[PDB]
């Protein structure tokens, strides 16, 4: 079960490959996109217009592809961003590769050629670099916003979307600090409830978890008690209460003497373990098995809130934010063994019975979990993607203050310089740099042609005003504005983002042009 | 059976030798291959491409051989010993048409490998410290055969990684494992960064780390074959109960056996603690309050180089260690290189190897400058190893094929065919040099030939410049002995092959 | 039929190396005899190349010009005409090699031409003329 | 489905244009076509390869159309407007696959086509109908592909001086049909007979009886057999033609038996008759025209205003060539007819000669219909893609993107003319193109210096009509495949 197939044939066999994995996520590029139903192995449906899924759930069996895939999976992990105009971008540059092939450019001819070409692009596209953040620092805050708002006015939130940039800027606001220069998008997490409204989404200052108090007499608020070391939380596995295994038990009872002696038993173990919650410093008990009724009651004396059956990750994301420990015994527990928070409060939500917990520091906190809401739990999923990206979105405008006005214009102004070196080549590569140019209108062509608009005559409106006018930006109408000028519009990209799209492009053009054999062996 | 026996044994050859044509050179191609645990591979390393050749044909069988071997027993010379072999079947289909028998052909080419050996004694020029030293040798070849890359505009960073890398490596015994390879993903080329010692994934699950110190002077180190913990964050263990009061009670001995443990530890007083299995939280904060590192995920190739970096070893008791267990270093902390955490040793003066940790924008980005290093520490490792320097980059086939033809302009007979095609088959090297390269091959070859009739000995294959030129003057160096067994290599692989008559299978 | 490219250019060949196979065998005084048979019946055994050409049923179509051009050398010279099929069919079948080799078939022709413009040069210095037969007859050795 | 439809008429195009790539050049491949009738021909000569084809596609019978256009319009390079279709076919291809209309294709092509006339004439090398330097010049250096072209010298006054006799200084017309060549054997290659009348192939009556000349000779044509089933029918049949005194009588060869019974031709001798015989078809449309007569197609309808006149009839027998010529017509309606013989060795070889001249006279006729001489060596199509390039460059919309495909097909002709001559074809048009940003007509792919030069500086021109023509027909082809939208049998 291997392939034969000599000579530069082959790899028109692996660039028409690679036309087919295109002619999938092609479709997908744009704000008018067109959505892929994805059928999961189990028959779940899925509805998506981002790319990362499109290429993570697509199977395909020819070799390539896998290639294409695992080599985008770096766009979408490093920058998060534009993983679907890589291999747009790709095939078109494979796809004019397929037309020097056959006029006889040698394969690494066409490959040095695509490189430096690239170091045009690039250098020409920092000619026209803006900064974002210039002037004053509300300044920054305003179009931080205004770029926020074009993520996520693209989704299904688009409606109220305002909202969900609210929370977005006003976290990445508490979550950055200039001194570091840097944001941990780990300190960010995304949760929500199924069901609701764009409205009934909240900006969390803290941590909120899908978990409520486990009895209701305790107090749903829980504060340090003026001056007292916060609020613990005690993350243990078995339950403060008389031992009572959750298995078998097999407890032979000779008598009525022996038979009752357990309740006398339990009465100093439910004191006991309800003072070693207050002795061990706990000052609300969440343990993977749940709490004896009695121990209950003696809990709430000592204003004790408590929680059953959780899992050790959900309650560490807390522990990250309160430096807590998951200490074998209760014993040796302490103020800082016990993780400290400022306060616990549960919190309902309208029509929402379900009343979850959300732990603070009354303070800038060290990580918040804001709160999505939506109207179908397929949405919810997709909504709180939206937030991964527009966290993204400002991630990167905070690490690079230097932008690009987008749409397309930064793609066809490139294209425009790669013809303006067009005539200073006069050599064999002047084949090669001018089909990179062909490659880069394939973008703002593909953006119009999921938008409605001309695919040709597109390019030569955009191409008109941004050679005989100015580099000012001139981007495709697909939001369904008046005209062009995303600088009027306030649609921008980030600078760094661009360069990693044509860059790790070229990178796709050296690793699938240089591939010669593909050799599938078996199993046995 | 019979002479055909022999036509389809070189029509296998034939297809060993196309499939590594294409990966002969810096700019060469590279082979995708899916191995059976579906792990795929994309790589122009001829040993890689060995390795999962999958090979069937019991004739071809014998090119791997012959192959795997060039690796072991030289060092280099994977592909080159497939091309010569082939090539040398190739020139063998019309002799064989021709009635030639199998011994004429073969004792012409046993007598042709004597012939052609004795002259690259003959062009071996001994250079130790000829007229150079490691600053200027080893960078005039490294700088040479790491340009043309991804890093054409950061050299100076490569260099320093490999010059010094290996200059700095224990000469006496010297060999590639003394260097490690790790991929940093994230970072810069001209920002990549190299270490002295050995690096660790330190990448639990378990969040809580960090709070925790991390660095010691005089670190002692404790390697265990066993984990340290007793909660684990993620997942959970049967724990046996025997009475209702003492189900709670097993997990206070729970604690009590493994806070036993790590209190035996507690008073050994190793600063670091190295484990090949997880640690717990439990050991989390527990030696945060005794202040100490412990992480496991250890490997052998990290944790053996720590033994020779601090002069520790491996005890997994508690009580039953010998002070000889635990080594110290001159530094140890973990780093947080490219903004990931990997733990490392740094600065130990008993190490007698290092780390290369490659930074880069991607994965695949650092894989191009990752092998590129790979065979970079070769270049080097070669040049100290090695005092007898043949040109490389074809001009040594460009030599050896002058000669051949006057041995063929002397020797009359039989053996005239079999040494001419002897020569011809040594152009496959320029041959495929030229079109992996991209350059024009008639034009080439012809130039070379017409160039080293002049009577110049150096010239070569450019790759810089489409142009033959010295490439002994362009320190495109090769070892002597690598291109010496390489031939005796080839010759007696075409002995294996042309010797075989007929296949006998037995069939279950 | 559209048989053009590699195609076109192997059928040729194997055409002109049968055609060689047929004229292999009847070159020089101790050769070996070929024998045509036709429908009817008659049967001829020959050592003569004009006669073994001139009876030769050729169909392939690039046979028929290897037949063309032999005939001529016979009308024409009259003798020579074995060298014509058994040089042709060399330069045909390493020419064969040459085109696999990406060698455009135009400059394997004009290196040929070239070839032969240099060959009646040293065909001229290595002839000799009508003597070695004053003073010393070495035409008793042919006789 | 009129894109299946489509789709079809450009595949099958494209593969006629496939066969016929690797023809061009003095270097070019041979194609072999074996034949319905049983004969395997193998040759060059591109309209015979489309000829000989036989094309039974009906899509790809247009294709033949273009050849023969192209043969009655310039006369040369036929092979080149099929290859120029086929390059704009297989850029329509590229166009059709990015979703424009046929209809939006087709125009587009039309507005290249205005712009690329208009490059060529910028690029014209001015020639004059004095100028007889340039004349022979350019003519001989036509003639330089044939079998012995040092002889060609010579033959090169034959067809320029014998053109600009016939054609006007001020004129936009020449026809080939009424410069008849005639071969004959015998003479040399430099030696041909040029005649300013018509020239008869036969001589006066076979038999004894033959006058061999006629002065105030009038010329009639009867053509029908004359032979018994008798003396005074047969007798009396040629008896009339001497009535109205007429001089000279041709005879149509007949397929029944010789011209006339022995007896009515000794009677046209009695009657002092010069008979002429065995006429063909064609040579009455030559012979009559220039005369000025009409000719009748039997015995019975023979006429007095019907008769010639004529100055000089005399048989030209040199060393036994036996042909007839007639000069000084000085007819009201007739035309300066030109006839020439041709002599030679073989009558292989003066067959053919002939054949090589008739290229020549299409020359001179390109021109005298069209002044210029234009670079050879495909230098004009890369200078044409230069500048369509840089027009489009300004030019806006999808009218621009189809005009930059017009520029990419232009390659076709210097393309395959690089590869038939075994040069990298990468290597070659590079070098064209740069060249061509500093010069213009100083380019050209030249065979003999295996590289770029001047055209000129190497005695290659051809006639602007030659590169004009090409370039108008093949948009003409274009339009026409394009637009076909269904095939459907009619009965």
């Amino acid at each position: 079960n291997k392939k034969r197939q000599h000579g530069l044939e082959a790899k028109k066999s692996h660039i028409l490959a690679a036309r087919s994995v295109a002619s999938i996520i092609k479709t997908s590029l744009g704000p008018r996109g067109l959505d892929k139903i994805l059928i999961s192995p189990d028959g779940e449906i899925t509805i998506t217009n981002d790319g990362a899924t499109i290429l993570s759930q697509m199977e395909l069996d020819n070799e390539i592809a896998k290639l294409l895939v695992q080599l985008s999976k770096s766009q979408d992990d490093e920058i998060g961003d534009g993983t679907t105009g890589v291999v747009v971008l790709a095939s078109a540059l494979l796809d004019q590769a397929l037309e020097l092939i056959q006029k006889g450019i040698h394969p690494i001819k066409i490959a040095n050629g695509f490189d430096e070409a690239a170091k045009l692009a690039i250098s020409k596209l920092e000619e026209t670099c803006d900064d974002i953040s210039a002037s004053n620092d509300e300044l920054f805050r305003d179009f931080l916003l205004r770029a926020a708002k074009t993520s996520l006015g693209s989704k299904i939130v688009s409606k109220d979307h305002d909202r969900f940039a609210e929370m977005a800027v006003e976290a990445v606001i508490n979550v950055m600090d200039k001194d570091r220069k840097d944001v941990d998008f780990d300190l960010i997490k995304m949760q929500g409830r199924v069901g609701g409204s764009i409205s009934d989404s909240k900006l969390i200052n803290g941590v909120i978890l899908d978990k409520d108090f486990s009895h209701p007499q305790m107090p749903k608020c829980v504060l340090p008690k003026e001056g007292s070391d916060g609020v613990k939380l005690a993350i243990l596995t078995c339950p403060f209460e008389p031992p009572k295994p959750k298995t078998k038990h097999k407890l032979d009872i000779s008598s009525v003497e022996e038979y009752q002696k357990l309740q006398t038993y339990e009465q100093d173990k439910f004191k006991e373990m309800i003072d070693d919650v207050k002795k061990a410093g706990a000052d609300v008990v969440i343990c993977q098995w749940g709490f004896d009724d009695e121990a209950n009651h003696l809990l709430l004396q000592n204003d004790l809130p408590a929680v059953r059956w959780v899992g050790g990750q959900e309650l560490e994301h807390i522990a990250i934010s309160t430096n807590g420990r998951i200490v074998p015994r209760f014993q040796d527990l302490s103020k800082d063994k016990l993780g400290t928070c400022s306060r616990i409060y549960e919190q309902e939500f309208g029509t929402t019975k379900d009343r979850m917990l959300i732990i603070e520091q009354s303070k800038e906190t060290k990580t918040v979990t804001c709160f999505v809401r939506g109207s179908n739990k397929m949405i919810v999923d997709e909504a709180e993607r939206a937030l991964h990206d527009s966290l993204c979105v400002v991630r990167n405008l905070v690490k690079d203050s230097r932008v690009v006005y987008g749409g397309g214009a930064a793609e066809v102004t490139m294209s425009l310089a790669v013809s303006e070196e067009a005539d200073k080549q006069r050599g064999i590569d002047q084949y090669a740099f001018r089909g990179f140019a062909q490659a880069l209108d394939t973008i703002p062509m593909t953006l119009a042609e999921n938008s409605g608009l001309d695919p040709i005559g597109t390019l030569s409106t955009l191409k008109s005003k941004q050679l005989k006018e100015k580099i000012s930006n001139i981007g495709v109408d697909c939001l369904g504005y008046g005209s062009n000028d995303m600088k009027e519009l306030f649609v921008v990209d980030p600078f760094i983002g661009k360069k990693q799209q044509i860059l790790l492009a070229t990178q796709l053009c050296r690793m699938i042009l240089k591939i010669d054999n593909v050799i599938i062996s078996g199993k046995d | 059976q019979g002479k055909g026996q022999i036509i389809s044994n070189i029509n296998a050859c034939v297809a060993v030798q196309e499939a590594l044509k294409p990966t002969l050179g810096p700019l060469g191609s590279d082979i995708l291959i899916v191995t059976s645990n579906q792990k795929t591979t994309i790589s122009n390393d001829g040993a890689t491409i060995l390795k999962l050749l999958d090979v069937v044909h019991p004739a071809a069988k014998t090119l791997v051989d012959i192959s795997r071997a060039q690796d072991a027993e030289v060092g280099d010379g994977t592909t080159s010993v497939t091309i010569l072999a082939g090539e040398l079947m190739k020139e063998a289909k019309p002799f064989l048409e021709e009635g030639i028998s199998s011994h004429l052909i073969m004792k012409g080419y046993r007598k042709a490998v004597s012939l052609a050996v004795e002259k690259i004694n003959e062009l071996a020029v001994d250079i130790t410290s000829e007229k150079s030293s490691g600053r200027e040798l080893l960078e005039r070849c490294a700088r040479t055969a790491m340009s043309s890359k991804l890093i054409h505009n950061n050299a100076d960073f490569f260099v320093k990684m490999c010059v010094d890398a290996v200059l700095s490596l224990d000469r006496n015994d010297l060999d590639d494992k003394l260097i490690g390879i790790k991929k940093i993903p994230g970072g810069a080329m001209e920002e990549s960064l190299f270490i002295n010692g050995v690096a660790f994934k330190k990448t639990f699950s378990y969040a809580g780390f960090e709070q925790q110190p991390k660095k010691f002077n005089n670190p002692k180190i404790l390697s265990l074959n066993v984990e340290l913990e007793l909660k684990a964050e993620k997942d959970n263990a049967e724990v046996r109960v025997e009475h209702v009061e003492d189900y709670q009670a097993i997990v206070d001995a729970e604690w009590q056996l493994i806070f036993e443990k790590l209190r035996q530890v507690e008073e050994t007083g190793a600063n670091i603690v190295l484990s090949k299995l997880p640690i717990g939280d439990l050991a989390t904060q527990f030696f945060a309050d005794r202040n100490i590192f412990c992480a496991g995920r250890v490997s052998a190739d990290d944790m053996n180089r720590v033994i020779q970096a601090v002069g520790g070893s491996i005890q997994s008791t508690t009580s039953d260690i010998k002070p000889e267990h635990l080594g110290t270093c001159a530094l140890f902390e973990e780093m947080q290189i490219g903004s990931e955490r990997y733990n490392l040793f740094q600065g130990c003066p008993q190490a007698k190897t290092c780390t290369l940790l490659l930074r880069g924008g991607a994965e695949q980005v650092i894989a191009e400058v990752e092998r590129s290093l790979h065979d970079a520490i070769m270049i080097v490792k070669r040049a100290l190893q090695n005092k007898l320097i043949v040109a490389g980059g074809g001009a040594t086939e460009m030599e050896v094929s002058k000669c051949l033809r006057d041995y063929s302009k002397t020797i009359a007979g039989k053996q005239q065919m079999i040494i001419n095609a002897f020569a011809k088959a040594l152009e496959v090297i320029p041959r495929q040099l030229c079109e992996n390269a991209g350059f024009d091959a008639i034009e080439i070859l012809n130039k070379l030939r017409l160039a080293h009739s002049k009577g110049e000995k150096w010239y070569g294959v450019v790759f810089e410049t489409e142009n033959i030129g010295d490439n002994f003057a362009k320190f495109v160096w090769e070892p002597a002995l690598v291109k010496i067994n390489a031939l005796n290599s080839a010759t007696e692989a075409t002995n294996l092959i042309l010797s075989v008559d007929e296949t006998i299978t037995n069939k279950g | 039929e559209k048989i053009s490219g590699d195609d076109i250019r192997n059928q040729n060949v194997l055409a002109t190396m049968a055609v060689a196979n047929v004229v292999k065998s009847s070159l020089g005084p101790v050769g070996l005899d070929k024998m045509l048979v036709d429908d009817i019946g008659d049967f001829t055994v020959t050592n003569d190349g004009a006669t073994i050409l001139s009876l030769l049923d050729v169909q392939h179509p690039a046979g028929k010009i290897l037949v063309e051009l032999a005939q001529q050398q016979d009308r024409e010279i009259g003798d020579g005409t074995t060298s014509v099929v058994i040089i042709a069919s060399e330069l045909l079948k390493r020419a064969n090699e040459l085109v696999k080799n990406k060698i455009h078939p135009t400059t394997i022709i004009t290196g040929f031409r070239v070839a032969l413009r240099e060959a009646i040069r040293f065909i001229n210095e290595v002839l000799s003329t009508s003597v070695d037969t004053l003073g010393k007859e070495t035409l008793i050795n042919i006789a | 489905k009129p894109q299946e439809v489509r789709k079809a008429n450009i595949i099958a195009a494209r593969s006629v244009a496939d066969a016929i790539r690797t023809s061009l050049g003095p270097k070019g491949m041979d194609k072999m076509i074996k034949t319905s009738r049983g004969e395997i021909i193998i040759s060059n000569d591109g309209h015979t390869i489309l000829k000989q084809m036989a094309i039974l596609h009906p899509v790809a019978r247009m294709l033949v159309e273009v050849s023969a256009a192209q043969d009655s319009e310039a006369g040369d390079g036929t092979t080149s407007v099929v290859i120029l279709t086929g390059a704009l076919l297989g850029a329509a291809e590229r166009l059709l696959n990015k979703g424009i209309h046929p209809t939006i294709i087709a125009d587009s092509f039309q507005s290249a086509a205005k712009r690329s006339v208009d490059i060529l004439l910028e690029m014209c090398h001015k020639v004059s109908l004095s100028d007889r330097e340039q004349l022979v010049r350019a003519a001989s250096t036509s003639l330089s592909s044939k079998i012995v072209s040092q002889y060609s010298s010579f033959l090169a006054p034959l067809a320029v001086d014998s053109v600009l006799k016939i054609s006007d200084e001020n004129s936009k017309n020449v026809d080939l049909n009424d410069i008849r060549l005639v071969k004959k054997v015998g003479g040399t290659i430099d030696d041909t007979e040029m005649i300013d009348g018509v020239v008869l192939t036969q001589t006066a009556i076979k038999s004894a009886g033959g006058p061999t000349r006629k002065e105030k000779a009038k010329i009639g044509l009867i053509q029908f057999q004359i032979s018994p089933p008798e003396r005074a029918y047969l007798l009396n049949i040629c008896k009339k033609i001497k009535k109205a005194k007429c001089n000279v009588l041709l005879i149509q060869k007949s397929i029944l038996r010789d011209a006339v019974n022995d007896l009515a031709l000794h009677f046209l001798s009695k009657l002092n008759i010069m008979v002429v015989k065995d006429i063909e078809r064609e040579e009455i449309e030559f012979l009559s025209k220039g005369l000025g007569c009409k000719p009748i197609a039997d015995i019975e309808l023979f006429t007095e205003d019907r008769l010639g006149s004529a100055d000089l009839v005399e048989e030209i027998d040199s060393d036994g060539s036996k042909i007839v010529r007639v000069t000084g017509i000085r007819n009201n309606n007739a035309r300066p007819t030109v006839s020439v013989v041709i002599r030679g060795a073989n009558n292989m070889i003066i067959d053919e000669t002939e054949r090589s001249l008739h290229d020549a006279l299409c020359v001179i006729r390109c021109l005298v219909k069209e002044r210029g001489l234009i670079a050879g060596g495909g230098a004009p199509e890369i200078e044409i893609s230069r500048r369509l390039s840089k027009e489009a460059r300004s030019m806006e919309g999808v009218q621009a993107f189809i005009w930059q495909e017009f520029a990419s097909a232009l390659e076709v002709i210097p393309t395959t003319l690089a590869e038939n001559a075994g040069l990298n074809s990468i290597k070659v048009v590079t070098e064209l193109r740069s060249k061509h940003e500093n010069g213009e007509l100083n380019d050209g792919i030249s065979v003999r210096r295996s590289g770029t030069t001047n055209t000129y500086e190497e005695h290659i021109l051809q006639p602007v009509l030659v590169s004009t023509s090409a370039i108008t027909l093949a948009s003409e082809c274009v339009k026409s495949i394009l637009r076909i939208d269904d095939i459907a049998f009619s009965r």
